[PDB]
């Protein structure tokens, strides 16, 4: 019955800011909302219970505020300790539920991808399936649009994606698409490219080869 | 204080799983799961209220929570398992906090346990397939590392002499329930040809090592 939303889905901010995120509730939950941190693959840590009580140790940087439908989590000064996903949840005596998160990450100028292609090899096209992988390497911000082209045909469903975490030192993110076509139709065709959208480029960057060059 | 979770487990699809959540100085105890790339979502627990189980609509019918006193136990059996049940879960204290006009509220506080991985699939422990991505300034070369269960694989570069500009990308699971993933460098485009690239993959589960060089194609 109740459900929890949050925004934004993402943040991007720097060290100092003064951040503040959103809840909503599809009903009034008076000021029965709590705020946790999570830190990837780590347990969640409670920040925020009714709303606006600070949980014991937590940080007094941390706030909250609201009643009914609207809460928020504000930041007064944004510590590297702080990067993380938060999330809200309504607690009542039947039930928890949580919001879907809002995962805060590290802002810096924006760096266009490098991009790379890599056919695939010939002893994987032994064994008969073909992965062709493009490479987009240390890009800020996040979002990348990466399109398989097979001879200027526009692919769908036959592609999967995989993202590192920012990178420590230079605030970076890098990804990989990879094409996954049975040994018969990769010979179907002969120009394979990868093309990419990012806000760094003012165009989109294509790289391409021709099958068995 | 600390939640002892028990370990990790693969299990068919359609079987059950029973994890346990052991207090360490009785509490009522709570799962929360995250599968991969999802958020949070509460499973159930033991209410604080009346010491019964209290239950996800979604889980309702699927999911039962038990607690041997005597133990400091507590255990979540999840049955009829689906590949969308592959995921961490984690146990916590639902620990009643504060009341308000006479009503009293719960929530589930610090330390939770580290986590319990439970993989739902019919696949057998196999190794992977290692292929390069050759090489065509800066030029980028990397190994698919394909096609291996469970996780993990570590790769390394030229064992370990080569760092610099690596990124090793997280797994994909794949329709064939078999992981993969690459893993990259940059050097120097002059450095081709010369110097020696090789990575190294170790897969423990199937104790499998293999080592590939990686040069550009004739």
């Amino acid at each position: 019955d109740i459900v929890m939303t949050q925004s934004p889905s993402t943040l991007s901010a720097s060290v100092g800011d003064r951040v503040t995120i959103s809840c909503r509730a599809s009903q009034s939950i008076s000021s029965w909302l709590a705020w946790y941190q999570q830190k990837p693959g780590r347990a969640p840590k409670l920040l925020i219970y009714k709303a606006s009580s600070l949980e014991t140790g937590v940080p007094s940087r941390f706030s909250g505020s609201g009643s009914g439908t609207e809460f928020t989590l504000t930041i007064s000064s944004l510590q590297p300790d702080d990067f993380a996903t938060y999330y809200c949840q309504h607690y009542n005596t039947y039930l928890f539920t949580f919001g879907p998160g809002t995962k805060v990450d590290l802002k810096r100028t924006v760096a266009a991808p490098s991009v790379f292609i890599f056919p695939p090899s010939d002893e994987q096209l032994k064994s008969g399936t073909a992965s062709v992988v493009c490479l987009l390497n240390n890009f800020y911000p996040r979002e990348a649009k990466v399109q398989w082209k097979v001879d200027n045909a526009l692919q769908s469903g036959n592609s999967q994606e995989s993202v590192t975490e920012q990178d420590s030192k230079d605030s970076t993110y890098s990804l990989s698409s990879t094409l996954t076509l049975s040994k018969a139709d990769y010979e179907k065709h002969k120009v394979y490219a990868c093309e990419v959208t990012h806000q760094g480029l003012s165009s989109p960057v294509t790289k391409s080869f021709n099958r068995g060059e | 204080v600390q939640l002892v979770q028990s370990g990790a487990e693969v299990k068919k699809p359609g079987s059950s799983v029973k994890v346990s959540c052991t207090t360490s100085g009785n509490y009522a105890i709570s799962w929360v799961r995250q599968a991969p790339g999802q958020g949070l979502e509460w499973v159930g627990g033991m209410s604080p209220i009346s010491n019964t189980p209290k239950y996800a609509q979604k889980f309702q019918g699927r999911v039962t929570i038990t607690a041997d006193e005597s133990t400091s136990t507590t255990y979540m059996e999840l049955s009829s398992l689906r590949p969308e049940d592959t995921a961490v879960y984690y146990c916590a204290r639902d620990l009643l906090k504060y009341c308000g006009g006479g009503n009293c509220h719960s929530l589930l506080v610090d330390p939770w346990g580290q986590g319990t991985l439970v993989t739902v699939s019919s696949a057998s422990t196999k190794g992977p397939s290692v292929f390069p991505l050759a090489p065509s300034g800066t030029a980028a070369l990397g190994c698919l590392v394909k096609d291996y269960f469970p996780e993990p694989v570590t790769v390394s570069w030229n064992s370990g002499a080569l760092t610099s500009g690596v990124h090793t990308f997280p797994a994909v699971l794949q329709s064939s329930g078999l992981y993969s993933l690459s893993s990259v460098v940059t050097v120097p485009s002059s450095s081709l040809g010369t110097q020696t690239y090789i990575c190294n993959v170790n897969h423990k589960p199937s104790n499998t090592k293999v080592d590939k060089r990686v040069e550009p194609k004739s």
